[PDB]
């Protein structure tokens, strides 16, 4: 690892500098090096890891969708043959996106998940596992697509079971997990009714638990609750 | 349209 | 070159796809490969080259300024010693930024400038040369800073001389060149009066030539003229 | 403040 010679604390420090500089590739490389030191991650350090790769893969996904749309138009009735370049470049971006997903999943499997005992950490990592199998699913088209989808579902489901038993309905990780599992149902698993039912139930149960929270915790939950409301308005 | 996630 | 096996036309095609996808590192790599085919660039191909590296170096410059500001605060009176990490990461970004500038300058020197005979191409490339020596100057602090500044000035000046003799005052390349040379005077050469005089004279002479233009050319010039006006309002 | 360029 190119980060093997840098102190763990220095990697965390530089990941925070990279975030301030919006250098998310650097941020992700620093946090990969931090994870590979072998120590568990703190709550703040987990957020740095997820934000870094979320932004990296986020830009790859947006570019993939631009290219895939161009590719789909090029294969319509009446479109002039432009050669293999559009497919080639879409495959280039797709392959880089899959490498990032494989890298995150490798970190979760070696060895973040197995050493995660507290609900907040274990649910967090299992959500990540579901997220990055979902991103693999968004671009999957071959003989392993169904197993990729089920790997996302399986990771999300174990996270859901833990979060419902160990976390209050307003916990931001529990809310973000449910939001994304609902998106998985709608966009990946062809289960729009399940996606809608999950978003409603999640929102309503969090609504009924807000009275227990301080002003700061109240603000934290409602931000993600609004995303649940946004998707319901989009979907209904 | 793409749904919101987090 | 990793692009040595791809057709020139395919590199141009993919640079345009990368632009649509906002994948400017890819865009720049494709256009570097295109240049290295050894053929001169068309007007449209020159714009692809400049847009690609402008965006790449633009993001590096913005990150460098974030980090340099943090570094400067850390060296103020009353700041706690945080170790070498801030300087280290600023130097990392700075070194990557300098490598991109060196790469562009190498392309201009091998061999875009020497084969550029038409004013539109020669002024375009000489402007680029001045721009990327200016970006080197923004981060220069050592024994070669004065020569880096003079290399930017020398490139800008030769471009200015050609553009004034061969191009109308409203030509967008001539306008962008003058805008940037004025910025060089203000931000690099500690010559704010020269920067202001150049921006005014450029704006006024273009104003007096708009009557010769079609509606489309009229729109093209005024966009950059407004940037000259913006800087004058900022500077006065 | 940073001036505009092109
Ligand atoms: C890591 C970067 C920084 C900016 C330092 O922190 C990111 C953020 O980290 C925390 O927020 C988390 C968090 C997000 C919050 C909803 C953002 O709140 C804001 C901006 O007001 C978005 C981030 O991506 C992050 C880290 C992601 C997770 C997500 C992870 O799945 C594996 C599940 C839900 C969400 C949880 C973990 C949030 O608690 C904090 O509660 C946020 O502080 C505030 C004011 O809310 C902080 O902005
Ligand atoms: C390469 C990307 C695409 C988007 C295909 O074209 C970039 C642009 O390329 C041309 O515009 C150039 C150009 C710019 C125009 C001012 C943008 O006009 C718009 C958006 O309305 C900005 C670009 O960076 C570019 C290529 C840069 C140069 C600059 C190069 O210095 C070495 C000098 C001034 C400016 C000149 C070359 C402009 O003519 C065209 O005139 C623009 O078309 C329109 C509607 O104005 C097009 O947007
Ligand atoms: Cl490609
Ligand atoms: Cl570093
Ligand atoms: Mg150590
Ligand atoms: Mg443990
Ligand atoms: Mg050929
Ligand atoms: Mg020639």
């Amino acid at each position: 690892g190119a980060m093997g010679s840098m102190e763990r604390a220095s990697l965390i420090q530089k990941a925070k500098l990279a975030e301030q500089a919006e250098r998310y590739e650097d941020m992700a490389a620093f946090m990969k090096g931090a994870v590979e030191k072998g120590e568990e991650l703190s709550c703040e350090e987990r957020n740095l890891l997820s934000v870094a790769y979320k932004n990296v893969v986020g830009g790859q996904r947006a570019a993939w969708r631009v290219l895939s749309s161009i590719e789909q138009k090029s294969n319509e009735e009446g479109s002039e043959e432009k050669g293999p370049e559009v497919r080639e470049y879409r495959e280039k971006v797709e392959t880089e996106l899959q490498g990032v997903c494989d890298t995150v999943l490798g970190l979760l499997d070696s060895h973040l998940i197995k050493e995660a005992g507290d609900a907040e950490s274990r649910v967090f990592y299992l959500k990540m596992k579901g997220d990055y199998y979902r991103y693999l699913a968004e671009v999957a088209t071959g003989d392993d697509k169904k197993r990729i989808i089920d790997s996302a579902r399986s990771a999300y489901q174990e996270a859901m079971d833990i979060s419902k038993k160990e976390m209050p309905p307003t916990n931001p990780i529990r809310l973000g997990l449910a939001l994304n599992f609902s998106v998985f149902h709608y966009e990946i698993a062809n289960s729009p009714e399940e996606a809608i039912s999950l978003a409603k139930t999640t929102f309503d149960e969090a609504m009924a638990d807000l009275h227990t929270l301080s002003e700061d915790s109240y603000k934290d939950s409602t931000l993600i609750m609004q995303l649940l409301r946004d998707n319901l308005t989009l979907w209904t | 349209d793409k749904a919101k996630s987090c």
